């Protein structure tokens, strides 16, 4: 039923405005005794909260952060929303939007609904579309068990980027791994699927890839034609 | 014919329990009052006594009068704090205090759960119940006492039926309190139910007072 | 305000019960809490609340076997039975003036199987050596516990240039697993007869080869 869901930028230069948006669904951000909260985690730490904003009542900021934060609701689209202005790197973290439960009967307040996050990193650095290349199955594999095929997504920046295969149709079998940080200051990753190797001749593996930050979306065909083209 | 002498107290300091105004404390019938007017020996923690001059002339003649333990301290209050309630603005002989017929609730540790409370009229005459309700100075002083930065309180009989909330504000410092505090009072019906309902602010009460009060007027008169 | 003190770390076997501490700063040792579960790169989970004197209250969803108590200023997590699906991040949080947490403790699940590694290496595609490139990727998962070191090797000889490979991860398997990328100019790809990677895992290597322009 209830679900929050945060949405922004991936990436943010210095002392401009880090802004994101949550949007609840299963539940209405005017009923019910809660607050609708903002904490973000950097990278490789601990949670740290942020704020809280209530439609009605009192709003509650982590005062570290209170100079530099916003918090609206938009009761209509059933949002809402922060803004953080005059990001530094260390404000480079995954941010999650949350549920602050004031649970009337005990006094208690409990984050019990989290999204699912959303990383934004702060950096000069401008943003690099990844080229994705189509890692072709070998005849090594394809003999008596299985066989491999796959998709190489090399030098993007910031991360991430998001694999599916076949539109999102394939998931059993695909194994999507995590980036290298090359010494370039750039990422690559691999999906793999591994497959029947039916020879895989007519049977279509299409991974897509996406990267926000860039506006790319790439729909290379793993032509499984081991090398053989022309 | 005997009246009720009030000392250097008035209404308000013996009605709520000042300190100061334990000594003569219960006669149990009278025909008029006798007090000190203007006496500062009233309302220790500074606010505003409701409806003060319609309970003067209630309190003015009575045929009979029983103080009682309508919410008796050590039963009624488990998930508050009935003790950390007390203030250097109402000192007795030494140590902080506060008014002997209410409890100043704040909250156990972190967290200040809604309290909800009844008293059925079960005593044949008319039961006297007064509360208080606690405005603090600053939204820390709120957090400090009660967590709850939206809180609330009701308070309703039959008759009467009323939602308060705190208005947070730093007020001139009077007796060091930069905070208020404001008294209430009904009377409820025999075989009515007061009901108290409180995320916080509330000062409940502790002691009510079962009258039957007099034809026409009583008389207050001062020293 | 409070402040919350978890160590980083906590490690058990599969079954037993594990216990999770939280500890109030002192002067609050009256707090309620709550906790919550972050398994690797998701969102977190609310857990339970849990009063001062031990009474916890799961969250829908959360199963039986977790629970909690409380030892004065200590605030603890229960987890009986514990499964490989536990190894996760456990914060704790109250509130006070502001909400607050724990810096979490990383709770690790002793006791699954061995298991060796599982390679699999692909040459350059032809898109990418037209593009006057070329990368060769060793794809090792399915691997416990995490110590692999790897080594590439050109015909016979171990190359020293060109090698970047991620530290290991555990995954959606429960098993390990981690990247190298070898990234060469076409022409040094052509040079050799076959490139191989080599990953050794407890002490126990697992190799593949790959050769290059028999295609066209
Ligand atoms: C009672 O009265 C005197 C002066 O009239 C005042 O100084 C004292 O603080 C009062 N005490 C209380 C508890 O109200
Ligand atoms: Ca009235």
């Amino acid at each position: 039923q209830v679900q929050l869901q945060e949405s922004g930028p991936g990436l943010v230069k210095p002392s401009e405005t880090l802004s994101l948006t949550c949007t609840v669904s299963g539940g209405s951000v005017n009923t019910g005794s809660y607050y609708w909260s903002w904490i973000r985690q950097p990278p490789g730490k601990g949670l740290e909260w942020i704020a809280y904003s209530s439609v009605s009542g009192t709003s509650n900021y982590n005062p570290s952060l209170k100079s530099r934060v916003t918090l609206t609701v938009d009761t209509s689209k059933n949002q809402f929303s922060l803004s953080v202005r005059s990001v530094t790197a260390a404000d480079t973290a995954v941010y999650f939007c949350a549920r602050l439960n004031y649970d009337i009967l005990t006094g208690y307040y409990f984050f019990d609904f989290w999204g699912q996050g959303t990383l934004v990193i702060v950096s000069s650095a401008s943003t690099k579309g990844p080229s994705v290349f189509p890692l072709a199955p070998s005849s090594k594999s394809a003999s008596g068990g299985t066989a491999a095929l796959g998709c190489l997504v090399k030098d993007y920046f910031p991360e991430p980027v998001t694999v599916s295969w076949n539109s999102g149709a394939l998931t059993s079998g695909v194994h999507t791994f995590p980036a290298v940080l090359q010494s370039s200051g750039l990422y690559s990753l691999s999906s793999v699927v591994t497959v029947p190797s039916s020879s895989s001749g007519t049977q279509t593996y299409i991974c897509n890839v996406n990267h926000k930050p860039s506006n790319t979306k790439v729909d290379k065909r793993v032509e499984p034609k081991s090398c053989d083209k022309t | 014919v005997a009246p009720l002498h009030l000392g250097k107290c008035n209404i308000a300091g013996w009605i709520l329990g000042n300190p100061e105004c334990e000594s003569l404390s219960t006669a149990s019938s009278w025909s008029y009052i006798v007090e000190t007017p203007s006496s500062d020996n009233g309302t220790c923690y500074p606010g505003d006594f409701i409806d003060y001059e319609e309970l003067r002339e209630q309190l003015s003649s009575v045929s009979s009068f029983e103080r009682f333990e309508i919410f008796p301290k050590t039963s009624s209050w488990p998930n508050h704090d009935s003790n950390k309630g007390v203030t250097a603005a109402c000192p007795h002989a030494g140590a902080k205090s506060f008014y002997k017929n209410l409890i100043w609730l704040v909250k156990k540790g972190n967290s200040y759960p809604k309290l909800s409370k009844s008293y059925i009229n079960d005593k044949g005459k008319e039961v006297l119940v007064l509360w208080g309700i606690h405005h603090p100075s600053t939204s820390a002083d709120q957090q400090s006492l009660y967590q709850n930065a939206d809180a609330y309180v009701f308070v309703g009989s039959s008759r009467y039926s009323k939602k308060f909330k705190p208005e947070i504000a730093i007020r001139p410092k009077v007796r060091d309190q930069e905070g208020r505090m404001n008294y209430y009072w009904t009377l409820v019906e025999p075989g009515d139910k007061i009901t108290f309902e409180a995320t916080g602010n509330l000062v409940v009460p502790r002691y009510a007072f079962a009258m039957e009060r007099n034809a026409g007027s009583g008389i207050i008169i001062s020293d | 305000q409070v402040e919350l003190t978890q160590s980083p770390s906590a490690s058990a076997s599969l079954g037993t019960s594990v216990k999770l501490t939280c500890t109030l700063s002192s002067g609050h040792s009256t707090y309620a809490i709550a906790w919550h579960q972050q398994r690797p790169g998701k969102g977190p989970r609310y857990l339970m609340n849990l009063s001062s004197g031990g009474r916890h209250t799961r969250g829908d969803g959360i199963p039986d076997r977790f629970s909690g108590s409380s030892s004065g200023a200590d605030r603890y997590l229960i987890i009986s039975s514990l499964q490989s699906e536990d190894e996760a991040d456990y914060y704790c949080q109250t509130w006070d003036a502001g909400m607050v947490f724990g810096g979490g403790t990383k709770l690790t699940v002793l006791g699954q199987s061995k298991a060796a590694p599982s390679v699999t290496l692909f040459p350059p595609s032809s898109e990418e050596l037209q593009a006057n490139k070329a990368t060769l990727v060793c794809l090792i998962s399915d691997f416990y516990p995490g110590a692999v070191t790897v080594a590439w090797k050109a015909d016979s000889s171990p190359v020293k240039a060109g090698v970047e490979t991620t530290t290991p991860s555990k995954q959606s398997n429960n098993k390990y697993a981690a990247s190298s990328y070898l990234s060469l100019t076409p022409e040094q790809w052509k040079s050799h007869r076959s490139y191989s990677c080599q990953v050794t895992h407890e002490g126990s290597t697992v190799e593949k080869t790959v050769a290059p322009t028999e295609c066209s």
